[PDB]
RNA sequence: UAACUGAACGUGGGCGAAUGUCGACACUAGUGGGCCAUUUUUGGUAAGCAGAACUGGCGAUGCGGGAUGAACCGAACGCGGGGUUAAGGUGCCGGAGUGGACGCUCAUCAGACACCACAAAAGGCGUUAGUACAUCUUGACAGCAGGACGGUGGCCAUGGAAGUCGGAAUCCGCUAAGGACUGUGUAACAACUCACCUGCCGAAUGUACUAGCCCUGAAAAUGGAUGGCGCUCAAGCGU
RNA sequence: GGGAUGGCUUGUGGCGGCCAAGCGUUCAUAGCGACGUCGCUUUGAUCCUUCGAUGUCGGCUCUUCCUAUCAUACCGAAGCAGAAUUCGGUAAGCGUUGGAUUGUACCCACUAAUAGGGAACGAGCUGGGUUUAGACCGUCGUGAGACAGGUUAGUUUUACCCUACUGAUGAACUCGUCGCAAUGGUAAUUCAGCUUAGUACGAGAGGAACCGCUGAUUCAGAUAAUUGGUUUUU
């Protein structure tokens, strides 16, 4: 079955600016201003009312209107992001060796960079680069814990998933070893 | 086994004494206590090969009640 | 199956001593033309009674014509179609002109979804959807619907075969 | 071909006879210097679970295991001097076989 | 559509009830309306809702219908031509959201007496505004969260660790000790779950729920009664104020 | 025959369904228990297979198409010219359509010559079309916020066992609803959760089958084959 | 004179009886049947039960391929504390040894490991099956002789042809110098020691790993200062 017409909308805040053109969304608001190109879905963008954004599909297949929930998600993410902000609270715990994270940012490359020492005792210096955006501070409420903030989502998320990665045991018993760097919380900045 | 009875193929089979599939046997039915009328032991009993020994590496027999 | 055509064909047993009027039977049958239509009577008039084209005759064959041919209207199809598991009923919807065109329609539907032949589909019941609300597939729920206005994006256009070179890329918005 | 002979016992004989043939053919396998004549036409095929009861009655899965029920040991003493003693000559004994396996570099091949 | 969810078949005894429960409650409801003189509703609004059988418990002479809001009141009779007693329809006006149906043969003055004074210290549910700030002070973590005294608490089950870390506090397993912060209750700072005059989500109640703190009440509110002598509905305070469908 | 009463054979006379259109000698051969195929019949095997009967073909035979070929399809042959076809084809090699209509399929070596085996009542949270049954504004499926209780820590057993180490039963009340309990958990409790119910919401869903196409459903060893390039609203599949 | 089964095969037994989703079946209520289950095929024993070559395999050298992976690389699971592992997955890049025993295929050691196959078994050399002619013993035969057999000694001896391979020249475009890179080949391998650290981990016994450093095994490409070897430097 082929369904003749099938639509989204997407609601929009006050404060954000929304420009599409040839299907690049780019979307500013308080926070910053960010682009995505959503080139590769065929879809039809439209003014269907004041700040709301519609999004239309015409004569496609279940997959190709299953699609736009995706691109909706995208795009509210993307207006979430310029708006409040995406933070991810970590926490690395240690049983012997203390774990130490320093945090710098190289400039010369504009990003952060997170380097890991002391893990389970090892000599080696882990090394984690930023993805442009992501703002990391350790923080001075709690104990052991880094912050990671940002307008992407996709960024912010990657980057930690980056660190979880990079602190993994190896050749070890996973009940007894629990030393690592882990997600404690996800949320909103504002 | 006491003896084989019966090689449906050939007798000189039976003389043989083969095991193949529809031959009958003659076996010892001591341990099944099968009685006569008045308490004489039935200690031998006839039988049939319903498997293929050559194939199946052990032969398997159904009694001729 | 073809340009089909719609017949009535009415047909009878052979009149004899015992029976000097027989009962005549009428069938409406889609078939390419009348021998078709005639072979296919007899196939069926075989299937439910004690008549073969030897012990018969064919009284009548006529074309039914389509009323209304301009009307655009939604056909229901009830039919029983042999698979390799046996007999099965489908009944479908068409939104066509006419019978026969929904007939043709429904042949190369079954032909296309479920490779069912002409020799393998049995057509029992073709009838008008009078109403807006006996429509119950989704795919012309969706056509009977009001104020119906779409689009057509992505057109390719319409280039002669035979001129193989262009010195423009063509566009797709027309 | 069907026949009746298929289905009728082959070999009989009696209980006293079949006694008095085990007792006699006993008796002359008590001496290695008699033997038999016409050996092949005699009826010779006449003269030719503790593991099983423990498991039946307590099964592997109530012995042990995250399942198990047993919570009395099986034990070879009954009251605290007979363990006294079974535990001296279990030691003795113990001592004894170490003793006797140690009367009792790899080597070559 | 090969992709789909797999629906989960449940091995247990308890079934669906279906319909043959919603005629077995029109059933309850049309037969206890000619036995009792008056038929009070009440209200119980974001509320946990289970000391109702408390009260049922209390009132022994009473009833107390608290099924479905749209099935008690097709029960009663929404319309004059379907309503099972005079006045009926005119009470059905106020069943809208959580309600209950209270068929009783006491005084109305009594009725309205003992759901006054009645009051039980019950927890706060999502979107109740909290009254107070509540903070779990830094080191040892204990049952009550600082509600009693450190010294008369015993410390919280080690099995309510990840479920704390689940609901967003920073605690960690120190010697089977849940503990935030420090064993000794230094490199940080207490952790606060609400702060006063903040709607509470279900983080925060199931928090609360967690260290036995109660920051709610449970009132029942009773708007209106019909009287079957008089054959008319008598509102109450609550009716004013409560939408009516 | 009781009988010109019959039996044959003569005398004389009168008067036939459709379609197509040879016999006897003489002399002289070669081959007379070959192969393959459809149908029918008889026996079996784990599967293969082994027999007979008729017909057709080959050995004796070229031509067009199956890329190619003893057994397939079409058609049988003097030397040439013109026209039209059969079987098979029309993206290029290759003469002829990137022809038209309606759909289906995306394959980590699809498919385009399949029927046989692998192989099954086989496994797919691939995708379409249907059939049956069921729920639903008296609010269906999914979610979110809560309840999920009392006799009772039911009986036996256990060092301890309170729904959740075991055995056997598995009832009642309050019900809107809640199992003498679905899992997590405790030494045992506690606590959480599931079944079930209610509040918010807003209109169609759920289960099992059936038919298509697709994935897997077992593969060795020099580098290679829908004939090759290559083809994805096909240059694949059905009409 | 005539000759010299194959899109087969692989990982899970048979016979007999129950149970059963289902297939069938309503004028006969029979018959097949997946998944299973049940019977026959020493309390860690015994060492006092090795059960028939008609069919033939080996070895040297050397090359390549397959994966159905023994080791090395990575990953998932297991009371996997550590150490050592076990099970499984992707993966053929790289390796997979030296010996004993012929009164006739298993043992031993080193090692990271001593994985399994194909291209033969549907005119390279060399030991058995294996067997021309001489001879002996055993069995059979009156015999010549034959064999249930056992032992000894014993004649095939190319290449200069074409192709393939390995290398070396080369006409045509004046000769020569310096270059580019389509295509073809392709290379590294494993272990040990120091430090981490007697640390993590552990009741103890024991006992790692990342970064860093230094050697060695096997392979490969060169080289002759030095040391051995070679002597027609006659």
């Amino acid at each position: 079955m082929r369904y003749i017409h099938s639509e989204e909308t997407i609601p929009v805040p006050e404060n954000v600016k929304v420009s599409i053109k040839s299907r690049l969304v780019t979307v500013e608001g308080p926070r910053g201003k960010l682009q995505k190109d959503l080139s590769h879905i065929a879809v039809n963008f439209s003014v269907v009312k004041k700040g709301v954004i519609g999004l239309e599909i015409h004569h496609g297949s279940r997959k190709d209107v299953a699609a736009l929930r995706t691109v909706r998600t995208i795009i509210n993410n993307m207006i979430i992001g310029v708006t409040k902000g995406f933070k991810y609270k970590m926490r690395y715990v240690y049983a012997h060796f203390p774990i130490n994270v320093n945090v710098e940012k190289n400039a010369e490359t504009g990003c952060y960079e997170v380097e890991i020492r002391n893990f389970i005792g090892e000599k080696i210096v882990r090394k984690v680069v930023m993805a442009p955006g992501v703002e990391v501070e350790i923080s001075k409420a709690q104990k052991d814990e880094l912050i990671l903030s940002g307008n992407s989502l996709e960024a912010v998320s990657q980057s930690a998933a980056d660190i979880q990665q990079i602190c993994k045991v190896r050749n070890k018993d996973i009940r007894k070893f629990l030393d690592g760097i882990y997600v404690s919380e996800k949320g909103n900045i504002v | 086994i006491l003896s084989v009875k019966k090689n449906p193929s050939n007798p000189l089979y039976t003389q043989l004494g083969v095991l193949t599939k529809g031959t009958i046997i003659e076996v010892n039915v001591s341990d099944l206590g099968i009685v006569t009328a008045s308490g004489k032991i039935a200690w031998g009993r006839y039988a049939q090969i319903t498997n293929n020994p050559e194939n199946d590496g052990c032969v398997n027999a159904v009694l001729l009640v | 199956m073809g340009r089909l055509q719609e017949y009535q064909v009415i047909g009878r047993h052979l009149p004899t001593e015992a029976n000097p009027n027989p009962a005549l039977y009428r069938m409406r049958i889609f078939a390419p033309n009348e021998v078709v239509a005639k072979s296919r009577f007899w196939y069926f008039l075989r299937g439910l009674k004690k008549v073969k084209k030897a012990t018969g005759e064919i009284v009548s064959v006529n074309v039914i014509s389509e009323k209304h041919p301009l009307k655009v209207k939604n056909f229901g199809i009830w039919l029983r179609y042999d698979s390799r598991s046996g007999t099965h009923n489908m009944y479908k919807e068409y939104r066509e002109t006419s019978r026969v065109a929904a007939v043709e329609a429904m042949y190369a539907d079954m032909a296309a979804r479920h490779r069912a032949r002409f020799r393998s589909i049995h057509i029992l019941k073709v009838v008008e959807l009078e109403k807006t609300e006996d429509v119950k597939r989704p795919y012309i729920k969706q056509l009977v619907a009001k104020n119906l206005s779409f689009p057509l994006p992505h057109r390719v256009p319409k280039i002669s075969t035979k001129k193989i070179f262009s010195a423009k890329r063509p566009s797709t918005f027309s | 071909e069907p026949n009746r002979k298929w289905f009728t016992n082959t070999r009989v004989i009696s209980q006293d006879t079949l006694q008095s043939f085990r007792e006699a053919m006993a008796e002359k396998q008590k001496d290695p210097y008699t033997v038999l004549l016409k050996s092949n036409k005699l009826p010779m095929s006449l003269i030719r679970h503790q593991a099983k009861m423990t498991i039946e009655r307590e099964p592997f899965s109530e012995t042990f295991g995250p399942k198990a029920q047993r919570k009395r040991p099986k034990l070879s003493f009954n009251t605290v001097d007979e363990l006294a003693g079974y535990s001296e000559q279990s030691l003795d004994s113990y001592h004894a076989r170490l003793e006797e396996k140690k009367l009792l570099s790899v080597a070559t091949a | 559509p090969k992709s789909k969810r797999a629906r989960v078949y449940h091995l247990t005894q308890v079934n669906k009830k279906g319909r043959e429960a919603k005629e077995r409650l029109f059933s309850n409801i049309r037969e206890t309306i000619p036995k009792y003189q008056h038929c009070f509703v009440f209200s119980v609004d974001n509320m946990r809702n289970n000391y109702l059988k408390d009260v049922r418990h209390e009132l022994n002479d009473c009833r107390i219908f608290f099924g479905k809001t749209k099935l008690m009141a097709r029960a009663l009779g929404t319309t004059p031509e379907e309503e099972q007693a005079d006045g009926l329809h005119r009470l059905t006006r106020y069943l809208t959201g959580t309600v209950g149906l209270l068929f009783t043969n006491r005084d109305p003055a009594d009725i309205e007496s003992y759901f006054s004074n009645l009051s039980q210290v019950d927890f706060a549910r999502a979107g109740t505004v909290a009254p107070r700030t509540v903070t779990v002070p830094p080191g040892i973590v204990y049952s009550t969260g600082g509600e009693v005294p450190p010294e008369h608490d015993v410390p919280v089950s080690h099995t309510l660790e990840p479920e704390l870390r689940r609901l967003g506090m920073p605690v960690r397993m120190i010697k089977g000790k849940v503990c935030l912060g420090d064993e000794k209750g230094e490199a940080s700072e207490g952790y606060t779950i609400c702060k006063e005059g903040e709607v509470l989500d279900s983080r925060q109640t199931r928090l609360l729920k967690l260290f036995s703190i109660c920051l709610s009440e449970f009132k029942v509110s009773l708007l209106g009664y019909w009287s079957s002598a008089s054959g008319e509905v008598t509102e109450l305070e609550a009716g004013k104020t409560r939408p009516k469908r």
